[PDB]
Parts: structure tokens; sequence; C-alpha cells
RNA sequence: GACGAGCUACCCAUGAGCAGUUUAAAAGAACCAACUCAUCUAUGUGGCAAAAUAGUGAGAAGACUUGUAGGUAGAGGUGAAAA
RNA sequence: ACAUAAUCCCAAAAAAACAAACUCCUAGCCCAAUACCGGACUAAUCUAUUGAAACAUAGAAGCAAUAAUGUUAAUAUGAGUAACAAGAAGCCUUUCUCCUCGCACACGCUUACAUCAGUAACUAAUAAUAUACUGAUAAUUAACAACCAAUAAACCAAAACAACACUAAAACGUUUAUUAAUUACAUUGUUAACCCAACACAGGAGUGCACCAAGGAAAGAUUAAAAGAAGUAAAAGGAACUCGGCAAACACAAACCCCGCCUGUUUACCAAAAACAUCACCUCUAGCAUUACUAGUAUUAGAGGCAAUGCCUGCCCAGUGACACCAGUUUAACGGCCGCGGUAUUCUGACCGUGCAAAGGUAGCAUAAUCACUUGUUCUCCAAAUAAGGACUUGUAUGAAUGGCCACACGAGGGUUUUACUGUCUCUUACUUCCAAUCAGUGAAAUUAACCUUCCCGUGAAGAGGCGGGAAUAAAAAAAUAAGACGAGAAGACCCUAUGGAGCUUUAAUUA
RNA sequence: GAUGUUGGAUCAGGACACCCAAAUGGUGCAGCCGCUAUUAAAGGUUCGUUUGUUCAACGAUUAAAGUCCUACGUGAUCUGAGUUCAGACCGGAGCAAUCCAGGUCGGUUUCUAUCUAUUAUAAAUUUCUCCCAGUACGAAAGGACAAGAGAAAUGGGACCAACCUCACAAACGCGUCUCAGAGAUAAUUAAUGAUUUAAUCUUAACCUAAUUAACUCAUAAUAAAUCCAGCCCUAGAACAGGGCACA
């Protein structure tokens, strides 16, 4: 039962769910916005804060490290995420990631839209 | 299964029209505080904002191709 | 009266294919991939398919598998023989 | 005293009227009908006459349609139902993420392909678009693959990285001599894209070597219902499930039988088995030549039965068959192999008598793949054993080459008992994925006399939603359950009928 | 131009000729247990071994392990064990082609629901043990009605605080909690004053004493419509329900 659930589905697997997740955060720290449909947007701000968080924990730290290292494996995200991206949310908690809804919809599928955006 | 007989206008009529109640008319329209384009509540324009994504889209393509 | 052995059954001619492991000389035995079969279960039941798919199972140097070129037909042919 | 909701048609009541194609009255086209028979007429086509965009005088017919699971065409129902379609970010072209199995040679397949241009429409079940759409325009060679000397002589000792050896007695090979040939600087094709199964179809096939630097992405999105499919996990018990440990996680330790020796083969598409084949045993027919047998010769060939091997295969030739000829022989030829009465505590009958027959079951085996009575009796196994194993023998209805009795090994064959381990079960619970559900695109099918489609008690060809009487009920969907509409689907495959058909077999009759 | 024939599983409903639980009569009923008959269908009526059983025999319980009907209920829910047709043997019959209402093995079970129908309010039900007691009664053996108390069981309606299966804060039993008056009539049967019929009689009349389930409630769950865009939910197919300090 959906009872007292957070962790949707969304069609896929939990490896593939996870995947889809490492992907759109990636596309999102490199982009700093992206477009993407309302329910895999919603889901993705939380690991968002959680991936700035762990980015705010510190440099030097460990912890920090080999998680950083484990959800991004890309080599150019990670620096401009801990030098750039980070040292301006240092006063925000829960000021990032914010979400916005898409006009039009797709011609397909007709898919709602959302983009999500860091604060600049 | 299969059917017994074949099915009348009426209850055709009857059962494709009024339980489904078509398609319910809401409002959607809102003017929007900028170009004054009419645009879907609860949502950004189509107008001053697809050009300015389309342009920062562009920005973005020239500054990752400056900077490489 | 004729058409049919490019399916399949048998045969002729000419080619090709069948890892690895334990082993006393042993193309010798047993296990196990390809390949050749279809034991059981499940799914599929105007289907993926007018003979299927998944797991599992048999043979797997032999009476083995297969390509190409040929032969045998209804007052019959063929058939390790089931009408 | 019978089995869904009561009263033997509502409600009640108590202890001379109403009421039929009958009769009469009023009018007139004057007094029903199935099969069948008779009379009189209308619609339509064409011809003669007449009339001319409407008709009647006759003659002549392919002459009047609601049905044949009719034919053809159009259009519905089911139904907006089933079904088809899981990566992402960007950016003008990359990055990240997932799963692997495929590149060359063909037989083939007859421009699919490459470029450009255009996609309302059709085409790839849609979009994106396009290697698989339209239109127009490009389509590489060769030392690559196909296409070529006539004959006549010499020679023995297979192939298995093979001096050798073995068996199954051996794909391709060379040399000598004679004649003769020219531009043999040529001709075709490849390299285009893949194809057979009605389909851009999880199914199909030949050859060489990689398993990756080749290649494909579950390329519409939501919902986290029931239920189904695949998969994962589980307290305690551990086959208590069930026709059967089927299935299924864990494992395979031990026991005992039937059948078949075994390695195989067989109803392509419900049977893979005890069946067939198989080595081997026996019987019996063949002393003969140049397109079977066989270029073989009693150690060979054909035919039949049995089926490794181990121990054996007893009697009967009156009948049939066969061989020598009217008589006899012949069982590993077709086959056949008894009954009754009497005799010692009980019982039983070594023995004896008798009828019959060609001769009356020897060894061995036996409630058996055989036993009707039957779940024979006894023993083992189990807390309980119509099954199983081991014995007994009144063997309804075993029997010695359609072999008899055993037998190591072998078996996707047919049965029985312990152990081990399990969601099989007590007893189910949770999770994942594909469907089901929603939205959008494309849009089926069988079925269908018309349907305003409730229930009960009765009736009706005897099982009513359409009949009667009571009860119940404003009008329409969606997700679900399968009782009814004697549901849908097959002119019952059982039974019988027809002076139907076909296969098979004979001492049916009749004969090239 | 087909109503698919046994059994089992599943899901029930009904009949009463009642097995058990309840109310009684008679008994060769001391008592306890039985026998026989009457009233009563609300609930319940087990788990295994052998074999296909419809059976039957046997094991252990239980308050009992009832019977029958529903197309000998139920295959558009399942099962193919039986049997209804393509094979392989034994035995019997037939010269043979082949059969047998005989016994051993094997043998693919097609369908997406059009209509009708259907997608719950509740009040319970059964047992064991203990206490009075080992008294009355009886030579001895033997040996309650009532009242009271504590445990379960089946089942109704539930819940997740612990335990358990649990990789989020969820769903479950294997875990925990609860289960109730009362009124009236049953058919039996037991009476009070008492006629017709000086007696007698539970009945004819009439005021009236007492007796299973059903049949009913003193009652417990229910209903303030008339905005609800949009964001969320232990709510949910859509819808409905809930919660978010609108311009
Ligand atoms: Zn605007």
């Amino acid at each position: 039962i959906s009872h007292g659930r957070v962790f949707r589905r969304l069609g896929l697997g939990p490896e593939s769910r996870i995947h889809l997740l490492q992907n759109l955060l990636t596309g999102l720290v490199r982009h700093e916005r992206i477009e993407a449909s309302w329910a895999r947007v919603d889901e993705l701000r939380g690991y968002a804060e959680k991936l700035i968080d762990y980015g705010k924990l510190g440099d030097t730290n460990e912890r920090a490290m080999r998680m950083a290292d484990f959800w991004l494996t890309e080599k150019d995200l990670i620096p401009k995420l801990f030098q750039v991206l980070a040292p301006r949310f240092q006063g925000q908690n829960g000021g990032y990631t914010r979400m916005l809804q898409i006009p039009n919809r797709n011609e397909q599928d007709r898919a709602k839209m959302a983009v999500i955006e860091y604060k600049g | 299964a299969a059917p017994k007989n074949r099915r009348s206008i009426e209850v055709n009529r009857c059962r494709r029209r009024n339980p489904q109640k078509l398609i319910k008319v809401k409002n959607n329209i809102d003017v929007c505080p900028e170009c004054g384009h009419l645009k879907q509540k609860h949502i950004l324009c189509g107008y001053c904002x697809x050009x300015x994504x389309x342009x920062x889209x562009x920005x973005x393509x020239x500054x990752x191709x400056x900077x490489x």
C-alpha cells in the first residue's frame, strides 16, 4: 500500500532510479538549471539539497569526500560544486533547488514540464 | 464473452455523454504581468520566458565554448 | 490425365563440423560447452509464433550432426513398423 | 414431513345482476380457415395499335423476396474496449548511465541503398523522425570470385602435426610420351540494401575466427487498487500438502521390486514408454553369371522367430503346413498338453481302479504387467498399509525360442520405504518488475431478430426478464465477482437411421 | 446446427425424518449415565493412514464429528485422479479383419463480460476446570439441580505500544484488546378460584403463577450542502474524504 511512503517508483527499478537521480543531478549541477517531469523534479529536490549539504560539510573531511565521489562520478562537477556553488549557499539552509512550472506540454505524451534551478 | 445483442442509439448516447460529463471547463486563463499575453494560471509565461531561456541557453553554450 | 522428395522419409555422389577435465597404451570410459533433441513444470491460448518462450532435462567419436549436387509417388513410394 | 419469499390468481368477506365470432337491430362489397384444388385481377420488361414528357387492347417472359450458418457491397454493435511504445542532460552535436554478441565468405534478395529536396495525405500500429516513405539525382577496381588443353603409359605400402600401430581396408595425388593452342593485355558477377514463415513476426538455417577498442538502448507518459505473470525474503513446525516431494528453495545419504541387456530409434503437431531396432541363437530356401542381389559364391545371400550373457528349452505328427510321394517323416512348423471313484485320529492321498484323448503341463515360476471371488491367508514395513516387499498354492484364466527362470551394469520408463532440506502445507505475510488502472496518439475481434431488459410463487413442450398474480424500483457510468441470458465457439467424434462412403480381413459369392 | 456425465478443491444456501448444544414426557428413571418419544435448524458438526471412492477398515480427539436437496449444487472458477476417442502387454473370445460394459501404463481442457445479478452497520456462539462435596440417599459400589469463580475455543468487529516478518516514520498475526441488558410469544409441560355435567377438569369464560432458538428494542453508528483555484495526506482507480492561516 502507498500509506506513509515517500521514495516513489516512476516505473523504474532501484538501480535505474538511483542512476536517474545521479544523471539528473549531474545535469543540474552542470547547467545550474534543468528541465524535467514534475515528479522527477520534485523527487530530485531533496537529493540535490542533500548533495549540497554534503558539500557544506567539509572539503578535507573523508565522509563528505567519499559521499560526493559515490554519487557523482564526473571529475568536472565536484570542484565546481565545492569551490564555487557551495560557498555562496553557506548562509542558506533550505534556500536551494527552486522548482518552477513550464507553460506548455510535450507533443507526444503531454507530460507536465517543470524546471529546477539553484539560486544565483 | 460476446455481446448478446446490438446496442441501441439511446443507450449509446446516454452512456457516452452524461456520466463522462464530456470535458469539464474550468478557468486556466490569466494575463501575464510582463508582456500582458494570455497564459495558464500558476505557470510561467510562454512568451517573455522561452525566448529568454533560449537566449540563456545560447549564452551558456557560447560561454562554455569560450571557456574551452 | 498430370503436377509434387526447395517440407519430410530413405538412399546415392561430393564436402564440412563435434571446447575442456580425470586418466593405465587406448578417436578407450564418465562429466560438461557448441551442435543435434523436446523429460517435467510454468507462461502463451484470434499469440512473439497456424508448434513459441523461460527454468529444467537427453545425446554430445557415434546407429552423430550438417551443406551442396541427385534418385524413389497415389491400382504407390518410403517407413530401427506409430496406420 | 422436504429442500429460494408467502397465500391452492389480489385484497378481503361470509358461514336476483354482470358477462362471448351466439341471437336481435342498423348498412352494404351476403354469411372464417392448415395441406391441396378451382375462379377472377394488380405491379414491372418488351413487341403490334393508339397517344407523345403520366395511359388500355392483346401477345411474349430471366415477371413481384424478409430468411437458405444465402451471395455481393455499404455501414453498425462490441468500443473509444482489447492491443501497440522504461534512460537522461544538453547542444547542434556531445556527455553521463544500462544491457551485451556479433563482424567477414556464400546460396540466395532484384535498387531496399547513397545524395539532395519535399512530408497535409499515404508509408514505418504515433510523435521524433527515418537504415527500411514520396520525388529527383549518385551506384567502382584488381594481381577477387566464375569461364578452358586432347589422349595414351608408369606405381604400390589409408587418414588419425605417425618411424608406427590399429581398424571400417582407405576425400583430394604425381610422373613419362605424342599431338595441338593464341593475344588467354579478354566476357560475366562482386562493392549497392537484405532474406525464408500472409506482417518491419521473441520462431529458421551453411562456413571461418573474435568475445573487445565491435554493437543494441526495456526510446510515450502517469498511477503504486484488486487480480495475474516472472522474481526475492520469512517467525515456529519441516511433507502435517497432494493422485504422486508436482512445484520449490536446499541438495543428492542410504533401501527394496517389475520390465527392458546396454549405446539408440519411433505417432513432425496430445503417447518417448515395458514398444521397435540391437549384438547373439535357431529354423528354412538358394551350386546360379556381365546395368538389384553382386562385379558376391554355403565361412555367401534371402526369409522367419527369438533377443547380451548365465542355466535349460520335456511330451504329442490324429488335423493343417512343409519334405520325400499316398505312405511315412517333420515342433527353435501352425498348435495341443484330462476327469471321476476308493485307500491310514481329523485332514490329505505316496498307491490303486476307471472313462476319454494324437498326447494330457516335465524343470522352473506363481494372488504375478496374469488371481474372478479378493482388500486370499501369514510375515515385514507404518501410531493406522485395498499399495509395496518376503512366503504359502484350489494357477477362475503361468509356462520353457509369440521361449522359461535368474542376472552385474545400464534407464528423462513403471512402483514402494528411511534420511536430508524446503511457503508444499498448518498459514500466510511483505517487496520488486511486466500487465491490469488514468491521460494522449492509432484504433480490433468473435457475437448480434428487435430490445424499455428486477425478483418470488405458479403455469407454459415439463427450468420465464416478455404469461399470470404479488414484491421491488428516478435517470446513466467506472473499477471488480462469473450465477443466469439452457452464454459464445464445432450442422455430436457416443446412440440410431440412410437399401451413404472409405480402409482392413476371409473357407461370403462370383473371376480377366 | 452439444444441457461437457464421477470424485476432489473452492464458495455456499436451504429442508428436518435432530448427531450435538436447549426445553420436556415415559422409563424395568435410587443416583450418575442410558433407552424411547415430543418441541426446536440459531450456531457448530475435527485432524489423519490404506485405496481414484460413492464406501469401508483403522489412529487421536471432540459438546457432536447428523442426513438430504440445490442439473446425484458448483469445470464462461480450478483440478483430469476416474472416463469419452489415436499406443504398449498379460488373460479371455475370434481362422482372420479385431473386440470385451475385464484388469495393468501413457495421453495439449478454447474464450478480453454485452445485459441481468453482486462488490457488508452492529447487539453473538460453544466448551472445560474449580468452589459448595464428596452432604442428602445407599449394606456397599456409587453419587447432583441451583448459585458463584477462573480459563479457553470458534467467530463478529478491530488495532500495532512489545514480540514477529520488517533496508525509511508503512501493512500484518504468529501479537494485543473487546464482545452487553431487555420485552413478548414457542409446541411441549407444570398451576390458582371454577363452570356446562352438585363430583371432576390447566379453559369453556375470566382476573391471574411459571417454561429453548427465532421474533423485537431502552438503544448504539447517521445526516451543518450551496466557495474548495492551487499545494499536500497515514486518504485514494477516477470520484469521494482530510489537512495547507489566497489575491
Ligand atoms: Zn509574458
